[PDB]
């Protein structure tokens, strides 16, 4: 933004968007399924008390 | 799953390529070695009682 002319910053502005929005989802998806360990492991102690 | 060769193979100019996107090849190895280190831990905990 301190750089380029609006209409070329737009492309490498895209880039940034596609990687990091990317990298958002892999982690939202990885903290899903962690989610479900540590879901299944509370019923357990919920068992187990 | 070496990720550098499923994506890349043999070239180093891909290999520079791919080092843009950073952590996503560790990322990637990482989560097939917890799951490969899990089947241990499976078969351990039904068979070693």
């Amino acid at each position: 933004l301190s750089r380029l002319d609006k209409v070329e910053a737009e492309v490498q502005i895209d880039r940034l968007i596609t990687g990091r929005l990317q990298s958002l989802q892999t982690y939202v998806t990885q903290q899903l399924i962690r989610a479900a360990e540590i879901r299944a492991s509370a019923n357990l102690a919920a068992i187990k008390m | 799953v070496d990720c550098t060769m499923y994506i890349c193979g043999d070239s180093t100019e891909c290999s520079n390529l791919l080092l843009q996107y950073g952590s996503f090849c560790t990322q990637l190895n990482r989560a097939l070695t917890g799951i490969a280190v899990e089947q241990d831990k499976n078969t351990q905990e039904v068979f070693a009682q």
